[PDB]
């Protein structure tokens, strides 16, 4: 805890198109999708977003079904791209994110995603961009990045 | 807090 909202405002400082001002603002997964299309477009692509439903609404199996989606792109381009640099040993519980709108487990979906944006082919804008936030912020970036960096 | 630069120019040097 202390992870979801810190990366929230993480989140925030993408300004992708769908609303990300709530916890339940990302239930859905379609900020995510879109945020990791800001990541790295050559692999989270306009054919791999198409596959993510928008206008979800309160339809929580879509939004599980949603972030299984999401889940598997980042675990693929952990394995893919990114070597297995990211620890994926404890993986989100996206049903609960979906049923319950579980902000620990949201948490834990958003560390994922600052895992890719800090191993990516852009990590020294985006580690540069964290650099820039506010201390509090940094401080809770800096244990997650420690965390999903360690074997 | 400074020492946050060192972590984050730690993870650029590497």
């Amino acid at each position: 805890a202390e992870l979801c909202e810190s990366l929230l405002t993480w989140i925030q400082t993408f300004n992708v198109d769908a609303p990300c001002q709530t916890v339940e603002d990302l239930t859905n997964g379609v900020v995510m999708a879109q945020v990791l299309q800001k990541i790295d477009p050559a692999y989270f692509d306009e054919n791999w977003l198409n596959r993510i439903k928008t206008e979800v609404g309160d339809n929580w199996r879509l939004k599980i079904s949603n972030l299984k989606k999401i889940l598997k792109g980042i675990l693929d381009y952990n394995h893919e791209i990114l070597g297995q640099q990211i620890n994926d040993f404890t993986l989100p519980d996206v049903n609960l994110i979906g049923e319950h709108s579980d902000a620990a487990e949201l948490g834990r979906m958003l560390q994922l995603i600052l895992g890719c944006a800090v191993n990516c082919e852009q990590k020294q804008e985006y580690i540069q961009a964290i650099m820039m936030m506010e201390e509090s912020v940094q401080h809770v970036v800096m244990t997650a990045i420690q965390e999903l960096m360690s074997k | 807090e400074g020492v946050l630069a060192n972590f984050f120019n730690s993870l650029l040097s590497k």
